[PDB]
């Protein structure tokens, strides 16, 4: 009665493992990256039922985006100074002038032999440099010197989050899931096919998540495994929180020429006091933003359990404290006045966090590389929208007594993943066939 | 040999179509451009981008029903707005280049029917049987 | 198959003779041939091979030559202890084959 | 150096399996040798049977004998064999094992008289 | 499974074109082609070319209006100077390696014959309508 | 009567000048150069008739894996420490100590001013060396500091030759030779199809060939010309001899920074006696080994001529000594206690080969480059198998007198056509002609 028919340009799919093409100033890495245009994307095309699978905790587009972004940011690097003559024995004292007491012994004043442009002539120079960055011998000496010749970055490539749009390739598309409040995973109700993502801005952080999307309606608390001690708890604000972070002190810089074509930047006298970085939380805000997160942390926590937050111990800078890079430079903000409270389950104007800052940053974990921020002139002032926070567990035994919550750090793949959830990619299959009653 | 009929009116060319058609797939290099290999990229975007051309002008022939043979007739009426002419004044008159500019801003129309054309004729064979 | 054979059939010999028999080819064998000498009750003893070469164990008196299908053995200064049949064979192809063999009696 | 010997049934009847075996001693038949069969009918030219390697098997037969005959070894007892099934009265031959190498066959057996009768 | 009729006469390999043709589209390396990437580039190219000679093939029975199917008859009379021939002699007797070289010097002359059959039948399709 | 028929898919083909794909332990340069899987391979098909013409003195596979391999292996090793610092004036005396008296003068103990991770300080180490590698001036030098500033192999990188196949693309596929015997040219009768080739070992050396196939029966002496003294003569064994290398001396490792992230490889203090290194070749099998080869040798050469094997006279070590590369290092063992010998055309327990070692190795001829191989602690141990030689002519005027035969060196691809001989690419070309009783 019936036999089989063939029908090409079946809509139909199956998950994929592809690569998508970026799409979106000068000298800003994505935008030189990336040129495909993108903004007429009214292309979202609603699918009605389909009610689609999805796992963010296994989404390859993050993965996707650590690998890219570190080549991209290597790559961009990579044809700059290398700063290797730079590691020698330095003579230092610490600037003790127009300084306040937070700052002493922040700052040192080293001076050192240093080469000129002919290979048989030396220079006198010195440098302020932050003592996070040199290390004492027994004289000091630079820190990295202990595994690597360092580079320095080029004053001329610029790292502003400007954000991102991913596309799939031909034969893929991207659904995308809308299920208002979708925690990250299973049979999303509402979705939609799009070609391109929306804007994803390249910050860099740990604990927490700046400038990302807020959630629609409710605060979102997810993780792979609530109950897992081991496993990260990404919370999605559905409002921002307003920090205002500074670098006081009037900075300037030097140009040194350390070779034929080799400028070295070194940070020179600074105008006015010098005072310590800092960031500026509003306390109410905050305090609404964790009342928030914790009547939705409850949901898995037994019946007026009692919930505190807790200071991020750990062994380092990447593991305890807030870094960003804001201004083209790097901080590391001691959060621990944020993580600070207890909610009784029955409760009824700025924070300050020092901040310090850092040049010989190594980015992403490794051994050796990193890539000596140059000073930059001038005061620091950002502002930013606090969107997120990344949490875990101590997972102790129970007797009441609930977790203390710490931020904390990791890798990047976490604050992607945190965007990401909403989509996936499948591969298009327009080949198949069913039985028609029907004979050549 | 190739482009020679690009001048000659429009049908008098139409029995070029296949000499013009035939062209489209048209040591020492193979150690160079394996060093210093942006060479290599160059050659290889050259290839695929030809392969790319070529493949979606077969694509649309084969929406449109059209897929073997160099002239297809698709039973979507001319509308004599797209080009207002007599066939003594176009095939008899004109070249092919003249052409394309004349009617240049229809491609798109002509493209969206012609898929319809063929809709509608695979519908109906696949309803009577 | 490649066949072979020898001519003559049968020779007549005193002891000091030098005698010569000849193996043939039906197909060129370049040097593929192996010569041997059997005697009555026994398993025949390997003389010479690739058409030329003497054996281990194998007097000087023994030599030989030839090329594609025509290849001679002989025998110098003949011994009482040569009145033998000798085989000629080919292991240019398979099967390997052996001629008929020629005997040598002693007049 | 090595010594080859034939045992075996001397009579075998016609339509049975003759399985002559050669021991070999004086050297190991895992060698890169051609352990051979080789057999002369009485009155008759010596007739090459087929022959197996010591390192690989890998080998070789008369092709009017193939469906009949096989060749093997038994590495325990540093021996090989000769197997043919479906005996007939033109199999009546001296059969002999021998020991080719690259142009020749070094070394030699006694051989086996055997007869196909009732 | 693919070359086994490469022995057989013709006319029984004709039933194995299908073998044949079938395999002419036939992590870890995923990351290391993209470092070293010369390695990436030569493989890159063998994907290239064998999506050329493929094309090139589709394209040769298209202008003979072959495209479609493994076998077709193009109505250009054989000329027994080619092969002067039985097809007793050839296709019972000969396979496709004896073929191809008993008359590889006319591949061109063939298929310049082939591609002007084409161009004659559909000038006569089109001039009937 | 009859019109022309196209016919596509039609099983002929054409010589073909392609690249094969590769196919297969963390740090084995071969086991992350192809990933492509290969084992189950029952894609033999026999090919009926045919008889395929093969020329493996023209084999093009072997060609490309000279080019292949040597690409892998330095793209593995640039990435390295680079030692041009380590090319100083040295300070050296003999080591002379728990000593044998075949090591009198082989090792020297060296000490030099190297570089620190700073750019101001030098540090008196030293290093032991093996004479083969330090040159005396009129104090000595590296002997590379001639043509090369060298590297060091990268300790993480591993050489071990495991096999790998190799593997025709779509278009392609792989005539395999089945003809017992085959000498290596002519129409092989037994053919058939594959796509992909048996697992070779990119093994590595001169004069004798270690861990290749074994003749499926008998002894082949093969070569291009037999009658030509200036070819090549490749013998391959149907039985493999069993040779058993060592190193002995119980050696240390010392770990000098001289840069930052740049560490040196030093030979430190020998633990135990020192004695020479060596390879013993069973007396036996090496003697019945030579006697099959010989009287296969004599298929070409007069009756009753006499052969002998001699002494590899020459002007360099990779010439006139058996090199090879086990448990990371590199051998230079003396094979003329091998090649020595006198067959008479009518005849009726361990050699000891006495062997160097070095580290600055230039690998394939080449002016300057050269690897430095880093040392191995303790000892070595190894057990080869044989498989084959590589023989030379004298071709000197006939008056009886064979020649006397020398074992030599020559380039990599000798030691490799020795096993691709088997196999032929070939370009399939699917669409024909021929006359059919037809019209459309
Ligand atoms: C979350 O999102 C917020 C909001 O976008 C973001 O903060 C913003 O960061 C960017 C980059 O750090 C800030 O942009 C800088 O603003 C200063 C101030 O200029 C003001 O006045 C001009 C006058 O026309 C206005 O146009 C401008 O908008 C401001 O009002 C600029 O000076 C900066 O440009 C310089 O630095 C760039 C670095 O890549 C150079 O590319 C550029 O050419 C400029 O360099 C020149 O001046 C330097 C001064 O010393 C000199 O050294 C150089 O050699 C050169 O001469 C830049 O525009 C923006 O204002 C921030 N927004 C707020 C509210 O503060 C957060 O960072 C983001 N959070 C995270 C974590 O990403
Ligand atoms: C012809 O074919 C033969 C047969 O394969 C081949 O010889 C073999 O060579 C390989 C490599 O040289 C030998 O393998 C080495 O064996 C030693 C000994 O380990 C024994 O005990 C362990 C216990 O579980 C067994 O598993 C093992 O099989 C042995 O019995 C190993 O120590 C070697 O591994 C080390 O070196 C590797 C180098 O790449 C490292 O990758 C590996 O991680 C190990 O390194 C570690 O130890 C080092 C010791 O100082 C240390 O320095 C490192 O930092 C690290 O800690 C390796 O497995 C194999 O045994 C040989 N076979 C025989 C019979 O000897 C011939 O070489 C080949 N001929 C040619 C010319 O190619
Ligand atoms: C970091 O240390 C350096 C090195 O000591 C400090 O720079 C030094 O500053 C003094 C005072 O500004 C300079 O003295 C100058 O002497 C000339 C002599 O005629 C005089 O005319 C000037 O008015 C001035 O007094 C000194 O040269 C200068 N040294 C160098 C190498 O430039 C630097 O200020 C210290 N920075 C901080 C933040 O402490
Ligand atoms: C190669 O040459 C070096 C350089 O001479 C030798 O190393 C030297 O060995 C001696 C004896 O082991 C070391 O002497 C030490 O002196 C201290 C002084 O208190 C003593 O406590 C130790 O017990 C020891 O006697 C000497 O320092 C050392 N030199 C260096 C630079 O390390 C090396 O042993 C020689 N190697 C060979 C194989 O000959
Ligand atoms: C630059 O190099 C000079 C030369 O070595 C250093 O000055 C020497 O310092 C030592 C320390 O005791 C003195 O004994 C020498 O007499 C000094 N020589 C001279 C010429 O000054 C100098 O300190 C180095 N400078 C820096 C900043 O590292
Ligand atoms: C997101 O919410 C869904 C509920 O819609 C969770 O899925 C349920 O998980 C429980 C676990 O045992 C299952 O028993 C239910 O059958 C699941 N429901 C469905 C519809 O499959 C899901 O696990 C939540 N995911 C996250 C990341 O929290
Ligand atoms: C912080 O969040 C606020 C609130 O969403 C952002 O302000 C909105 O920006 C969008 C951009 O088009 C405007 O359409 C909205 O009207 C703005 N809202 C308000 C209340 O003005 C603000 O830009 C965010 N800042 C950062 C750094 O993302
Ligand atoms: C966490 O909260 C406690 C309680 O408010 C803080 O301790 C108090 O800090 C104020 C600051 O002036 C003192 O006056 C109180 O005496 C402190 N309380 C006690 C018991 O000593 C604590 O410092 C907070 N921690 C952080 C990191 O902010
Ligand atoms: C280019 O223009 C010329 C005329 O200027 C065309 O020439 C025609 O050639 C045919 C050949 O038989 C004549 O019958 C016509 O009468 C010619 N035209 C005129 C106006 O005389 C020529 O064909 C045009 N293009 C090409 C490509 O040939
Ligand atoms: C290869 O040659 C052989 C003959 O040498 C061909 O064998 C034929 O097989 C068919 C099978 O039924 C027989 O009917 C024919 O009589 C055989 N030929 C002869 C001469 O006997 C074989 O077909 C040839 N090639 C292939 C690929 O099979
Ligand atoms: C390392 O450098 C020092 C400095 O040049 C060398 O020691 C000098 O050797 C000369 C040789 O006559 C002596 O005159 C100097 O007095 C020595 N100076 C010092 C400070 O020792 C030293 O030999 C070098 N070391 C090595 C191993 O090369
Ligand atoms: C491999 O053996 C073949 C024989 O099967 C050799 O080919 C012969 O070479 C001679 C040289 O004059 C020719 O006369 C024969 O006609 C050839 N025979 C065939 C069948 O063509 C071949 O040369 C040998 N090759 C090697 C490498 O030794
Ligand atoms: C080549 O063989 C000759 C002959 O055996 C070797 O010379 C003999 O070596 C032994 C070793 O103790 C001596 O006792 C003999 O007196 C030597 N013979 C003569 C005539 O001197 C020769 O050494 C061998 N060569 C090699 C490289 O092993
Ligand atoms: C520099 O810092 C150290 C850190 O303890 C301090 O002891 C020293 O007194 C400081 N020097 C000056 C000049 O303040
Ligand atoms: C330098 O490396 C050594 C290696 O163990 C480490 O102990 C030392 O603390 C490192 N220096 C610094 C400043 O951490
Ligand atoms: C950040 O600066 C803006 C500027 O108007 C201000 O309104 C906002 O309150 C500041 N936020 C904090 C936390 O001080
Ligand atoms: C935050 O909540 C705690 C809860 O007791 C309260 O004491 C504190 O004053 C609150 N802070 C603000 C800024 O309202
Ligand atoms: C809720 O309270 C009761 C009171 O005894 C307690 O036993 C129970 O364990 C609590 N539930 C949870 C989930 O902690
Ligand atoms: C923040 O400063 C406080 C001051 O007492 C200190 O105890 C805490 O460990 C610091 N935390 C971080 C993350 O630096
Ligand atoms: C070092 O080797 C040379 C080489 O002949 C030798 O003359 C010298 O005596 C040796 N030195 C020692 C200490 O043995
Ligand atoms: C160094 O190079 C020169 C160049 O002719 C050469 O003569 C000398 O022998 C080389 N050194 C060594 C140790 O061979
Ligand atoms: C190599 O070592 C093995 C280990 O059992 C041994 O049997 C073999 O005889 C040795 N070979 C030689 C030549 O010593
Ligand atoms: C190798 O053959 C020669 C030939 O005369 C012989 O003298 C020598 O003893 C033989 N060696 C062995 C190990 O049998
Ligand atoms: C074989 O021996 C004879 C004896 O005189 C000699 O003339 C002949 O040249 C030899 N053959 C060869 C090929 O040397």
């Amino acid at each position: 009665n019936l036999w089989v028919t063939v029908y090409y340009g079946v809509p139909v799919w199956k998950d994929a493992e592809t690569t998508l093409f970026c799409a979106s100033k000068k000298h800003n890495v994505w935008a030189t990256h990336c040129c495909v245009p993108t903004d007429p994307n009214p292309q979202e095309i609603h699918l009605e039922n389909v009610t689609e699978e999805f796992n963010m905790w296994k989404n390859n587009m993050v993965e996707q985006m650590h690998t890219d972004i570190i080549s991209l940011w290597d790559q961009s690097l990579k044809p700059c100074v290398k700063l290797t003559p730079l590691c020698v024995t330095l003579q230092c004292t610490n600037v003790t002038n127009n300084i306040t007491d937070d700052m002493r012994g922040e700052l040192k004043n080293c001076s050192f032999n240093m080469t000129t442009e002919l290979r048989d002539k030396k220079q006198k120079v010195y440098s302020l440099f932050y003592r996070l960055d040199v290390v004492q011998i027994n004289e000091y000496r630079l820190i990295n010197c202990n595994t690597s010749a360092i580079t320095q970055a080029c004053p001329k490539v610029s790292f502003e989050p400007i954000p991102i749009h991913y596309c799939a390739p031909a034969g893929f598309a991207i659904l995308k899931c809308k299920d208002k409040k979708f925690n990250g995973t299973g049979p999303c109700p509402s979705v939609s096919t799009v070609q391109c993502t929306h804007g994803i801005k390249p910050v860099v952080s740990t604990q927490l998540l700046l400038n990302g999307s807020l959630a629609e309606e409710e605060v979102m608390i997810r993780s792979e495994n609530i109950t897992n001690n081991a496993k990260n708890i990404l919370v999605q604000f559905n409002t921002p929180v307003q920090i205002n972070c500074t670098r006081p002190n009037n900075n300037t810089r030097k140009s040194i020429r350390i070779g034929p074509g080799q400028w070295f930047y070194a940070t020179g006298d600074i105008i006015g006091d010098i005072r310590q970085a800092h960031c500026n939380v509003s306390k109410a805000t905050w305090n609404e933003t964790l009342g928030k997160v914790v009547k939705q942390l409850r949901k898995h926590f037994g019946n007026n359990t009692i919930i505190r937050f807790a200071n991020s111990s750990g062994g380092d800078l990447e593991v305890t404290t807030h870094s960003f890079n804001c201004g083209g430079e790097f901080f590391y903000c001691n959060t621990s006045g944020l993580f600070n409270s207890t909610w009784i389950s029955n409760t009824s104007d700025s924070i300050t966090l020092p901040c310090r800052i850092k040049q010989i940053i190594n980015m992403w974990q490794r051994i050796g590389q990193a890539m000596y921020a140059p000073p930059i002139q001038g005061v620091i002032r950002c502002v930013s929208n606090i969107t997120g926070l990344i949490l875990t567990r101590d997972g102790g035994s129970t007797n009441s007594t609930t977790e203390t919550f710490r931020p904390g750090g990791g890798d990047m793949r976490d604050n992607w993943r945190s965007e990401l959830y909403k989509y996936k990619v499948v591969k298009i299959e327009p080949l198949g066939v069913a039985p028609t009653r029907c004979k050549r | 040999g190739f482009l020679g009929a690009a001048g000659s009116t429009m049908g008098a060319a139409s029995m070029t179509l296949t000499v013009q058609a035939r062209n489209l797939l048209s040591p020492e290099c193979q150690q160079h451009l394996l060093k210093l290999t942006v060479w290599g990229i160059k050659q290889l975007q050259a290839r695929v981008l030809a392969v790319e051309r070529y493949l979606r002008d077969q694509q649309l022939l084969g929406i449109w029903g059209c897929s073997g043979k160099l002239i297809c007739c698709t039973n979507v009426p001319w509308n004599s707005s797209w080009s207002n002419r007599n066939l003594s004044e176009i095939w008899d008159n004109m070249t092919w280049l003249q052409w394309d500019k004349e009617i240049s801003n229809y491609t798109q129309i002509i493209y969206g029917l012609l898929e319809e054309s063929q809709n509608q004729q695979e519908k109906n064979e696949q309803d009577l049987l | 198959d490649i066949v072979m054979t020898q001519s003559p059939s049968s020779l007549s010999a005193s002891v000091g003779d030098t005698v010569t028999i000849t193996c043939r080819a039906s197909q060129d064998i370049t040097n593929d041939l192996a010569w041997y000498q059997q005697k009555p009750g026994k398993a025949p003893k390997a003389l010479i091979y690739y058409a030329s070469n003497l054996e281990s164990g194998v007097p000087s008196r023994f030599s030989g030559s030839g090329a594609g299908t025509d290849f001679t053995l002989t025998i110098s200064s003949l011994q009482p202890e040569d009145f033998a049949l000798y085989y000629c064979q080919q292991h240019n192809n398979y099967p390997l084959t052996f001629g008929p063999g020629t005997k040598v009696d002693i007049k | 150096q090595v010594q080859l010997q034939e045992s075996g049934p001397a009579v075998v009847q016609p339509s049975e399996t003759l399985s002559l075996t050669c021991a070999v001693s004086g050297g190991s038949i895992s060698g890169g040798y051609g352990w051979t069969w080789i057999r002369q009918a009485p009155g008759k030219a010596l007739e090459w049977i087929g022959n197996i390697y010591g390192h690989s098997g890998s080998t070789n037969y008369k092709s009017s004998l193939k469906r009949r005959l096989t060749i093997s070894t038994d590495t325990s007892k540093n021996q090989f064999s000769l197997k043919l099934t479906s005996v007939t009265a033109a199999d009546t031959a001296v059969y002999y094992c021998a020991r080719w190498s690259t142009a020749d066959f070094d070394y030699w057996g006694q051989g086996v008289l055997v007869t196909v009768s009732s």
